[PDB]
């Protein structure tokens, strides 16, 4: 949230209305969140053994 | 006008720094505070005028020449 | 010496200085102020 | 029972000691990023006029700064001292003052080793270092080609901290040139620096001759061919009669009216006997008034005012001749020639420039930078270029810096440590590591590893390789013959000498006693 | 190709505040300008600047408008030193 | 690839110069107004 | 720009790097006489009616003695 009034207040000092700033950010939100939306794979098609171990991977990350 | 702004936020003066239109709004009302005065007394109509030194002495002065000599004004565009 | 390049470089440095709407007379002021001191040497023409 | 009165302040036995290491330790911290090339400078706010100052110095840092601490000065007054005798490496005594109490402070703490006792580590220790260090001085000035070069590399040394260190490069022959041309005689106030608003700081040019910013007559022209400088003592003023203590007694003013016309004609005698000697210039060392200046017009003689202290004596060496006083007789005090007294203009402020004097025993350095507070340490960083390499006229031992000069006096310290029984090698061994904490912050400041750099460094001495030393740029380990890297003997023995002594004065305290401050 | 390349486009940048700031005191969109004045700017290889009188862009040689070279040297050598000692700063101590 | 060569001490000069440069670049607002013809003047 | 209120200290530098490793040290240097057989016991002063107690157990005096140093109550 800070990255983008960081990169905002560069823009606010080149004489951009604030209201398009935030236009600009609402459209880019949704195009990165549906190119990585494509890029991820669905896991489901593993059975319970499989599950089990996807579970323990990101159990790691946020510990 | 309205609320007074904040008082030399990153800007680092020790005095007092008033920016946008503020500082416009303030100069006309003080071209306009001290044209109440010298509107009153224009024209054969107009009305003279008492000031007062506090020291017991009144100063009758119909035009604003003797007028703004003698009231103090502190306002730099005043 | 040049009439054109010294009047028309003083009053565009002028600005936003209140002098330039009355640069029209301002302009040859500082240009002919210069041009009573002239040197091959490039001195830094005091202003005293 | 309290002795001392009211608000004294006093701390006993550990209570005593720990405050002035943790004191050594603050101050030690102030100049700690200071010290290299690569170190950063401090600036200094005082707490009133709001006046603010840029200096890379460690000892106009702590001059600056109140300290409390009557351990803090202890660091402070050595810095002065360092200043004074040398000028440069002021920040590398008090971060050697104090590596020798934090070594200390782990000495009487883990190995329980009595302060006095450490004492006489140091005493063993410093004597090894100091012969280490002397048998690894260069004679020098035995060839005047030798002799030159040596101090372009030690200017290139002391500039590296200072904020020149990127035109340094250049300012190398100004602080080089300036010293050959005192032949011999050591003072800096032969040596004028001005300082210039405007430009960029490697504008600054070496000055042929003398320049001092003076102003001509009202009636006399600006250039003079082959004019004769003269620098008169004596000041042209109201002389009252001879003696003063006197005043005229006038019965009536018939007398009176040819008696102040006396007066005129004392003046008008001693210009015509200053008008004997031929000269085209005058110099008085204060104000001139109106009356004998208009003498100067129709003798075509220039006349130059208010002339400081100091440009009395830098003006008469350049041209060769002497102050005169009472003009008697001519054939004493024979003056010199200049070719050039045009004078010239640099920024706002005209400068007076002289050119093909017959001396250049006095300089004058012109400085441009873009702010004062640049100003103000263009002017220090050159004084302690200038310091080093006048001392170095006079002491021509030398020996090679950058890191490399601390390591082999450290080398000699662990040889005789092996053959000294007792609890005393131990702080013998902390003399040692002490003196590898200034190449050791040389690399931190520079961004580098410092336990990679000083490894390499301290296995290759030992193989025998004295000339191995440590490069900044580059990152590793680099000759020091090659990058031209060389300073003083003087400068490093005082540094070894004043942290030595400053140490041993703080571990001989076991009480503090703080009186009421008025 | 190095680090301090990656400096000097932050150093090309920098420079652009001077004719942004020309159209935000007109009232005039920066973006628009600038957008016009880097096309015009390639294949021109000068006196196309920003007219205050016209509010646009055209030739500053036709409009008389002109500078000495002095005063755009001295304002990137004085700008360049005075940020060198700035970045030098690491700490700020109270003195006497 | 971490937790060798060196780490970072001391960071309150990277905030120091941080500090140094906002303050600089606020006084330089208020004289950006007055930059070119339609500049305007600053009574103090 | 101060996002804090009044009154509030924070050392974000090596202030608090300092104050975190000697607000230890003094905790430890008050407990390290009492180690072994030969220690000697420490005494506490209380703030309220006088009470002196002498322990030589480090919970008890770590406990009683007041510490605002955060690094002090780990």
């Amino acid at each position: 949230a800070s990255a983008l009034l960081d990169q905002a207040l560069e823009l606010i000092q080149k004489g951009i209305h604030p209201i398009k700033i935030a236009n600009g950010f609402d459209e880019a939100a949704k195009l990165a969140i549906s190119k990585l939306e494509e890029t991820c794979d669905d896991i489901s098609a593993s059975n319970d053994e499989l599950f089990r171990d996807f579970l323990l991977r990101a159990a790691k990350t946020s510990l | 006008q309205l609320f007074n702004n904040s008082r030399s936020d990153t800007l680092f003066l020790g005095g007092e720094k008033i920016s946008g239109d503020d500082i416009r709004n303030q100069n006309v009302l003080a071209t306009m505070a001290v044209a109440n005065v010298v509107k009153s007394s224009l024209g054969p109509v107009g009305l003279d005028k008492m000031l007062v030194d506090d020291i017991g002495d009144f100063t009758v002065t119909n035009d604003g020449a003797t007028i703004l000599s003698l009231l103090d004004v502190q306002h730099p565009a005043g | 010496s040049d009439r054109e390049q010294l009047v028309r470089a003083a009053s565009t440095s002028l600005s936003s200085k209140i002098v330039s709407q009355y640069s029209s007379f301002l302009a040859p002021l500082a240009v002919d102020s210069v041009l009573k001191i002239s040197d091959e040497n490039s001195k830094n023409v005091d202003l005293n | 029972v309290q002795i001392f009165g009211d608000q004294v302040t006093e701390e006993r036995a550990e209570n005593a000691r720990l405050s002035a290491f943790v004191g050594a330790i603050a101050v030690g911290d102030l100049v700690k990023s200071t010290l290299g090339p690569k170190g950063m400078d401090k600036l200094l706010q005082s707490a009133s006029s709001n006046t603010c100052m840029v200096t890379n110095d460690g000892a106009t840092i702590l001059k600056s700064i109140p300290l409390d601490n009557p351990a803090a000065k202890v660091l402070v007054n050595i810095s002065k001292v360092q200043d004074d005798e040398v000028g440069d490496g002021t920040t590398s005594v008090t971060v050697l003052s104090a590596e020798l109490l934090r070594e200390a402070e782990k000495l009487i703490d883990q190995s329980k080793i009595h302060p006095q006792t450490i004492i006489e580590g140091y005493r063993l220790a410093s004597a090894a270092a100091l012969d280490a260090l002397t048998k690894a001085a260069v004679d020098n000035s035995h060839d005047k080609t030798m002799f030159r070069e040596d101090l372009i590399h030690i200017a290139k040394t002391t500039l590296s901290s200072k904020i020149l260190s990127q035109d340094k490069d250049h300012f190398a022959e100004l602080a080089t040139n300036a010293i050959l041309r005192l032949k011999g005689s050591t003072n800096l106030e032969h040596i004028q620096i001005i300082k210039i608003l405007g430009g960029k700081l490697s504008d600054s040019f070496l000055d042929e001759g003398f320049i001092l910013a003076k102003k001509f007559g009202n009636n006399q022209p600006k250039r003079i061919e082959n004019a004769k400088i003269l620098i008169a003592n004596t000041t042209l003023d109201t002389d009252k009669v001879k003696i003063f203590g006197t005043k005229f007694k006038v019965d009536s003013t018939a007398k009176l009216a040819q008696l102040e016309k006396a007066e005129r004609e004392k003046m008008k005698n001693k210009i015509a006997k200053i008008s004997k000697f031929g000269i085209n210039t005058f110099i008085n060392r204060q104000l001139i008034y109106d009356y004998p200046e208009q003498l100067f017009t129709d003798l075509g003689i220039n006349s130059i005012e208010h002339a400081d202290f100091e440009g009395v004596e830098r003006l008469a060496l350049v041209t060769g001749g002497e102050v005169v006083s009472t003009f008697d007789e001519p054939s004493k005090c024979k003056l010199g020639e200049c070719d050039v007294i045009e004078e010239i203009m640099l920024g706002e402020q005209p400068f007076l420039k002289f050119s093909g004097c017959k001396a250049g025993e006095a300089c004058t350095i012109v400085l441009r930078g873009a702010t004062d507070q640049t100003l103000d340490e263009a002017e220090r960083s050159l004084h302690d270029a200038l310091s080093v390499l006048s001392q170095t006229t006079k002491e021509t031992r030398t020996v090679l810096g950058g890191g490399c000069a601390e390591m082999v006096m450290s080398k000699a310290v662990d040889t005789e440590a092996q053959n000294i029984d007792g609890k005393k090698s131990l702080a013998v061994e902390a003399f040692a590591r002490a003196l590898r904490q200034l190449p050791t912050i040389l690399a931190d400041n520079a961004g580098f590893d410092s336990s990679e750099l000083v490894s390499k460094l301290r296995s290759s001495i030992y193989n025998g390789i004295s000339t191995s030393g440590l490069d900044l740029n580059n990152g590793t380990i680099a000759d020091m013959r090659q990058l031209g890297i060389v300073e003083s003997y003087k400068l490093k023995r005082a540094v070894v000498s004043s942290a030595s002594e400053a140490a041993e004065v703080l571990l001989r305290v076991d009480n503090i006693i703080r009186a009421r401050p008025r | 190709e190095g680090v301090q390349a990656f400096i000097w486009q932050e150093f090309a940048s920098a420079l652009e505040v001077i004719p942004t700031t020309l159209a935000e005191n007109a009232g005039l969109n920066s973006i628009k300008v600038v957008t016009e004045l880097r096309s015009k700017h390639e294949n021109g290889e000068l006196n196309d600047g920003i007219s205050v009188r016209r509010s646009g862009t055209t030739n500053t040689y036709e409009e008389h408008i002109l500078q000495p070279v002095l005063v755009s040297t001295s304002a990137i050598t004085l700008a360049s030193e005075c940020v060198k000692s700035i970045l030098r700063i690491d700490d700020i101590a109270f003195s006497r | 690839v971490p937790s060798n060569a060196t780490f970072k001490n001391k960071e309150k000069p990277q905030e120091v110069r941080k500090a140094n440069i906002i303050a600089a670049r606020s006084v330089a607002d208020a004289i950006r107004t007055s930059l070119g013809p339609k500049g305007m003047d600053k009574m103090i």
